[PDB]
């Protein structure tokens, strides 16, 4: 497929460690930083909360997670993100079947545990809870990655 | 004092995962279409059977329930539950008879462990187990137990 360059970037950034001590799989912000650094896509700095603030300023945002999967299948880096009270969350959006006909597949590490983690096997709706999953913002990069 | 409850398939009720002791039965339903052996339950309700009175109630709203993040109190009056969203986590205690929330506590960023002894909460870990943490804090489960 066309979105392969991103899935590859995800699978390789999984066992990496952006922050010196903490592994990517236990840090959602660190995993996104590793994927984007492999693809050469500039990312805002700081924690997940600061990153989402950063994306909301520069990156254009999509109307739905369904639309996020569309951009993802086209080889565009798509970050789903929601601000927390202290610990926000960010995930890579990938192409594939939408959970509950609504929520896109994703790759993300999570400090919550293996439960919060997804190696492409859980959608954003299986990572974020019922309340949260409908408040997500989907951001896409201006330029393509695998064109 | 909470003891861990194993949540396993219930033969006779397709896609139902639960467990029980002398006092209480807890049950989730698996609406994940891809995994027939989930680790989490995003979609409510949670069923609680008070086996003493023979009545039931339903937890109608709630964060993603961790399978094997479920604990039953010795007196059978409380059920302790790990519930995450994104990178957030929390321990909620419910009244086994009414399904009302009795205590909530933010656990975000900490690794965790509970048993009869109490709650242990660690920062600066290097593995999934709380014993991997360079900082470990004990917290009382008395406001969860209310005995």
């Amino acid at each position: 497929s066309l979105d392969q360059c991103i899935v590859n970037a995800c699978k390789n950034s999984w066992d990496k460690s952006y922050l010196a001590g903490t592994p990517n799989k236990d840090n959602c912000s660190g995993f996104v930083q590793s994927v984007a650094a492999e693809l050469g896509v500039p990312m805002p700095r700081g924690n997940a909360n600061a990153m989402v603030d950063g994306l909301e300023q520069s990156w254009t945002k999509l109307a739905s997670g369904a639309e996020a999967a569309q951009k993802a299948a086209q080889g565009f880096l798509v970050i789903a993100g929601l601000k927390g009270r202290t610990y926000g969350h960010v995930a890579v959006v990938i192409s594939g079947p939408l959970y509950r006909q609504k929520y896109p597949m994703c790759w993300c590490g999570s400090i919550a545990g293996a439960v919060g983690q997804s190696q492409g096997l859980k959608s954003v709706g299986q990572v974020w809870n019922r309340t949260d999953r409908d408040r997500l913002n989907y951001y896409v990069y201006s330029l393509a990655s695998c064109s | 004092a909470f003891t861990q409850l194993e949540i396993v398939p219930q033969f006779g009720s397709p896609n139902m995962f639960g467990g029980e002791d002398e006092h209480v039965r807890v049950m989730f339903s698996n609406e994940d279409p891809n995994d027939d052996n989930p680790d989490a339950f995003p979609e409510p309700p949670v069923y609680l059977a008070d086996r003493d009175s023979g009545n039931d109630c339903r937890i109608e709203d709630g964060g993603i329930w961790s399978r094997g993040g479920v604990f039953l109190s010795q007196d059978g009056r409380r059920v302790l539950m790990h519930e995450f969203s994104g990178s957030s986590a929390e321990l909620v205690s419910y009244d086994s008879a009414t399904c009302k929330v009795v205590h909530r506590e933010d656990i975000s960023g900490q690794r965790w462990a509970v048993d009869k002894d109490g709650l242990r909460l660690g920062q600066k870990c290097s593995g999934e187990s709380v014993d991997s943490c360079a900082k470990i804090v004990k917290r009382s489960l008395a406001p969860f137990c209310q005995t």
